[PDB]
């Protein structure tokens, strides 16, 4: 009876979520239409006759994502009630997605939230899915995360924010809405997990042997590690694991909730024969630092508390055999004050694969969540691009002139002066 | 993988390549349009060294031509298998050569050549590893000789670690195409020791008593004397395009060749050679091949190995052949022909062993000589260089192009320290 | 569970190889797809079906040979994980063997040993199989042999490697590479086996009637050897045999490592009848000089130490009769300091015959490994190859300017002259 809703903003917000309710349809048997010809009261409703409805809040600025489900496949799930729209977009603007545009729907969208919760009991927590460098991803969601701390509060949200890649750039004002959304961020969150997209082209050409991708096929991937965290509400395990959870094993000091997510194993059905995929084999590819979806090189820093989730045929032996070889290596080192820094939680149910995927279907696999402290190196580097870019005093009047005051960038780069060292106070070991 | 970019240039340079690639084409069946209509997918698994995959299923040649007049380029486009270049690449100046190495190497070589090396670069990024470069030229003639080194130049700056090769011809002994020929030559040749890293001497002289004493053709024209051309260019890339017992391609055959980075004139040869009315009636075996290849009427190049010692000696075989009928007659070879090799470098035989025989035969072979016998065709250059040179004759149109007679003693000095060296090494202890 | 990887190195590694694997095919009951419609744990890991794989590392510069493995018989037996390429081939030069082009990949090739490692516990050794005339069965090998003494080391490694033969030369800068990995994998190696292509034209004309062989026909006759030492492995025999033992049985001094092979019986299928191969009748012939597989004759130098493998139809009574028999002769002459220079190994199960090869299906079989002091004089005649061509300075521009300084030919060729001289120093015997 424990239930958790999602939300889902910009078009980050729509396409990753797309993929991520066809993978919860095809799991409890759930039909394009609802039907089933239980367990799923966490995610999934029910109405007075035998149909079901998806706990999903799909919000953006502009309409035309939204309307491919209301059209598509999909139709005919949805509660139309839910596909909030608006006019004009904020179009990568800030202040279109957190003074001027999302002033206007923000009172709008916490309607239809509170009714999700007066049907339910067991609210946990939220989930908040968007991106960084558009500007409703980050405006419309630096705005969200007052209210949602004003009126709920205790429930642990979270987020699979799309962290901005080092290399690969699609909007120029990246530089300004990956910061400014950090300032605010940082007030209400609690826990950020974040996917990059440059390291999931590194490996879907390297382990998929697929050359050229889609964003339908880069958001294939994404709703593994979905299905992965919120796998022990669902589905009972032998080894259960918690949304509260989460925000204390992961979250050592309140000012640092960056942790990042990797998933193992990731092959083609070709190549889903000739090897066992044994415990041990499919956590080393875990560390290695070439399979990970951040672009965050690890052994150039410390891990201040992993987490290892495990779906499949798990035995428990086979798992505290597979962490103590990993401890007992020099490639990861951890901070020295965290001996105990695993929280290891175990699911019966395999993941399944979506007809006409990617993947294969296997035994086993894992989602992997660990906190490192090697991507302020990453953080040096996009405040890097901040520096030229606002010392130059480059568009800045597309914001000024849209109701901002310019001494809010005064405000929100020293805070992130501040968080660039406090991974230098806490990535240092102590005296003696 | 390793692509050859194909480079022509010269009255000459052009319509070897219309034999030249009707033959590549034919070993992978390939029609004048430029789709597929091979039986075996052996044919398709090197595809892509001579040809970019383009859209409709169709193959164009990795082609580049190069003239100064569109006397030639309009005629190629006219005939056989001139329907698969792309209309694209014929690079060409309006004017023409009027047969000259300063007009070809200054006046227009200097405003065509950068509609080429963009064209060249255009194929660079187009290659998904380049292996090296091929040139087809002549050295007597205006547009082979100089615009082709021109070329050279600028792609050794531009590809220091890429491999290149010129099938250039060089002019026949005694009879005479070209009246400044001898000016052709030693200018051109001080250009090729600089940045080229072998070539393939192919003399006209020789290949029509080829095409005589042996192949007894009555009426020998280009379209059969340019086919033996084009069968020793595609006597060397055949293990590089086909899985064979033995690979090679064109960089173990430019390790095992050049012993001394300025000593990389070498010599072809072709085996078997049967006529229409001579066929039926020879042996088809290994051992026929290889007494066959070293005399001197099977050398594609004015030379007498009689009157010198071979110092690398590459052999590249096609067909379902076995080993000890090729090693012991690679032996044996040398044995009695023990005065006929260079004594300092011990068993200086080159094996290169491919599956794929040409379509039409059953076996065959590709010679690749490389002997002290071309001190005599380099010599007899230099001496009717030394003679014309001394009248000052023909001088004048050179050097109202702006050249200077030091252009002329560095070059000619350069030859006669190219042969020294030759002479040192044949007959040392 | 003890298992033995392999590796593979150029063009002489896929060919000799893929003849090697066939043979392993045809014991076990392994058909060209894996499945078998126990005692393979050495050299097959088993998936989580019922489908097994090689342990097998192919590697080349080249990939011509290669794609022959990834579109022939065997197309759906290897993991394509392993069957690591690159674009251009070292081509006969040891600077694009070990210094230009063997840079790249060899930090790609260890990546998959070390899993192969991570899925065995009884690692004994390793076989590296390559050739010394060929620039990548020399460079890219002796750049292999440093790092696998810095991960391992103590797993005692071999080399079937191919001598290059004193009057048949297929490359011409054969008196190179031959010299510049002997002073690389002196001081790595640790057992390495000559086999020669001379005297297998010799013997296969003689002996199997056939005057025109192939490479796939000589290998055949080179699988022998393999199954032969790797034979106590697999299958149990009488009189067992490790593979660290070999490095103790037959290399007296750290400094010479170089023994060679022999095999009978080597007779024709039409000849297969007629005799009975007694046991002395086929140890007779191990002894003469004229069936070894390598043109060094044994009877100008004198043994060190020698080695008996048998498998078939053995008694132990037999094998000690024709030892005896072979000690009192004066043909065979050993050193003087080791009268017990014997280690005779007894395998029960009889080599079979590939189905369309050349040998015959005979009730027993021997090959012999003896540790020669005769093989020197070949030594001399290839550094006396080696005086001419450098002293001339020929094909020295193609190593110097590719990555090499021209003083490394004045190391290489100074320890040549030293364990030149190491045999003077063995060979005579004491003083009184
Ligand atoms: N992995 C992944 N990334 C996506 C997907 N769709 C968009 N992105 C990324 O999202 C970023 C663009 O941000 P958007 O979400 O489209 O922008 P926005 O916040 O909606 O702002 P507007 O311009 O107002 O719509 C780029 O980095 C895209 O690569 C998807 O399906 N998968
Ligand atoms: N016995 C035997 N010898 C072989 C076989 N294949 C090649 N060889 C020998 O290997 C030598 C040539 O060396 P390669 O291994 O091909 O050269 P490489 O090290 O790969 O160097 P590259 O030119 O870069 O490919 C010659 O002595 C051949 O006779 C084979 O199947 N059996
Ligand atoms: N093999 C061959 N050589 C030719 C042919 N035509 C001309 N040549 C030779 O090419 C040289 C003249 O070069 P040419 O192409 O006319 O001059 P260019 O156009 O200025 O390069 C002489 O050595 C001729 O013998 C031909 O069809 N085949």
């Amino acid at each position: 009876m424990r239930e958790c809703i999602s939300i889902h903003v910009g078009q980050a917000g729509v396409q990753i979520g797309n993929a991520c309710w066809e993978l919860y349809c095809l799991e409890h048997g759930i039909q394009p239409d609802g039907q089933m010809p239980d367990s799923f009261n966490t995610f999934f409703s029910e109405t007075g006759a035998g149909k079901h409805v998806p706990r999903a809040v799909f919000v953006d600025l502009e309409p035309t994502v939204i309307d491919e489900v209301r059209t598509g496949t999909y139709r005919q799930l949805f509660h139309p009630e839910q596909l909030i729209t608006g006019k004009e977009d904020a179009a990568n603007n800030y202040a279109r997605g957190h003074y001027t545009i999302g002033k206007e729907i923000i009172d709008l969208v916490l309607d239809r939230i509170r009714k999700l919760a007066d049907q339910c009991t067991g609210l946990q927590g939220f989930l908040v899915f968007h991106s960084f460098g558009g500007g409703t991803g980050s405006g419309f969601t630096s705005l969200l995360m007052e209210r949602l701390s004003v009126d709920y509060g205790k429930k642990s949200k979270l987020e699979f924010s799309i962290y901005p890649a080092p290399q690969v750039s699609t909007a120029v004002v990246e530089p300004y809405n990956s910061i400014l959304t950090t300032h605010t961020t940082l007030e209400h969150s609690d826990c950020a997990f974040m996917v990059d997209n440059e390291a999931i082209y590194d490996i879907c050409r390297r382990n998929l042997d697929i050359e050229r991708p889609t964003y339908t096929n880069l958001n294939r991937l994404i709703s593994q590690i979905v299905s992965s965290i919120t796998a022990s509400l669902r589905f009972d395990g032998a080894l259960n694991v918690d949304l509260t959870e989460f925000q204390t094993n992961l979250v050592p000091y309140p000012r640092i909730h960056f942790p990042l997510a990797t998933y193992a194993p990731v092959i083609s059905a070709e190549k889903a024969y000739h090897e066992q995929l044994s415990v041990a084999e499919i956590t080393n590819a875990c560390f290695e630092p070439a399979n990970q979806m951040v672009k965050c090189d690890p052994r150039h820093g410390k891990y201040m508390a992993c987490c290892l989730l495990y779906r499949g045929d798990v035995v428990p032996k086979d798992v505290n055999a597979a962490i103590a070889t990993i401890k007992t290596k020099r490639s990861i080192q951890f901070v020295d004050w965290c001996p105990t820094g695993f929280k290891v939680g175990i699911n019966y149910q395999p993941p399944t694969v979506v007809p006409g995927g990617d993947l294969a279907k296997v035994q086993r696999a894992v989602c992997m969540l660990s906190n490192t402290t090697a991507i302020a190196e990453a953080w040096a580097r996009l405040d890097h691009k901040f520096d030229l870019m606002y010392a130059k005093r480059a568009f800045v009047h597309w914001y000024v002139g849209e109701g901002m005051e310019e001494g809010e960038f005064s405000e929100a780069r020293e805070d992130m002066a501040a968080l660039e060292k406090d991974y230098e106070e806490v990535g240092v070991d102590s005296v003696e | 993988m390793r692509e050859i970019v194909h480079i022509q240039a010269g009255q000459c340079g052009n319509q070897i390549g219309a034999k030249f690639w009707e033959v590549i084409s034919d070993e992978h069946g390939i029609d004048p349009t430029g789709s597929y209509h091979g039986d075996s997918d052996l044919q398709l698994e090197r595809i892509n060294v001579y040809y970019n995959e383009a859209a409709g299923n169709k193959y164009v040649p990795r082609a580049i031509l190069v003239d100064l007049e569109p006397g030639t380029m309009d005629s190629v486009r006219s005939g056989p298998f001139g329907q698969i270049f792309r209309p694209d690449n014929f690079v060409f100046g309006q004017s023409g050569a009027g047969n000259n190495w300063a007009k070809g190497h200054y006046t227009e070589g200097a405003e065509l050549v950068d509609s080429v090396l963009d064209v060249v670069r255009k194929e660079s990024e187009s290659c998904d590893c380049l292996q090296g470069f091929q040139l087809t030229h002549s050295l007597g003639g205006g547009t082979g000789s100089g615009m082709g080194t021109l070329l050279i130049s600028k792609i050794r700056e531009e590809y220091p670690d890429r491999i290149m090769n010129t099938f250039s011809v060089v002019p026949s002994p005694k009879v005479s195409d070209t009246v400044v020929e001898p000016y052709n030559a030693t200018l051109s040749v001080h250009q090729l020791v600089e940045n080229t890293d072998e070539t393939y001497c192919i003399d006209n002289e020789a290949l029509y008593d080829i095409c005589f004493r042996t192949l007894k053709l009555t009426t020998p024209t280009y379209g059969d004397l340019n086919h033996l051309v084009s069968a020793t260019m595609s006597g060397v890339t055949t293990c590089l395009r086909f899985p064979g017992q033995l690979n090679a391609d064109l960089r173990k055959l430019a390790v095992n060749m050049v012993p001394f980075p300025r000593l990389h004139f070498f010599m072809p040869g072709f085996a078997p050679l049967t006529s229409r009315g001579s066929q039926q009636y020879r042996a088809l075996t290994v051992p026929e091949l290889t007494q066959q290849m070293f005399d001197a009427k099977n050398m594609m190049a004015a030379c007498d190995p009689r009157h010198g010692r071979y110092l690398t000696v590459a052999a590249v075989f096609r067909g379902r052949m076995s080993m000890k009928e090729v090693d012991e007659q690679m032996l044996n070879v040398q044995n009695k022909n023990s005065s006929y090799f260079v004594e300092w470098i011990p068993n200086n035989v080159k094996t290169a062993v491919c599956d794929i025989p040409p379509r039409g035969l059953k076996m065959s072979a590709t010679f690749i000589g490389n002997s002290t016998a071309i001190q005599e065709l380099f010599k007899r250059i230099s001496e009717q260089f030394t003679a014309m040179f001394r009248r000052k004759a023909f001088l004048h149109w050179y050097t109202g192009e702006g050249m200077d007679e030091m252009e002329f003693t560095e070059a000619e000095s350069n030859m006669n320290d190219l042969v020294s060296e030759y002479q040192q090494y044949q007959d040392a202890t």
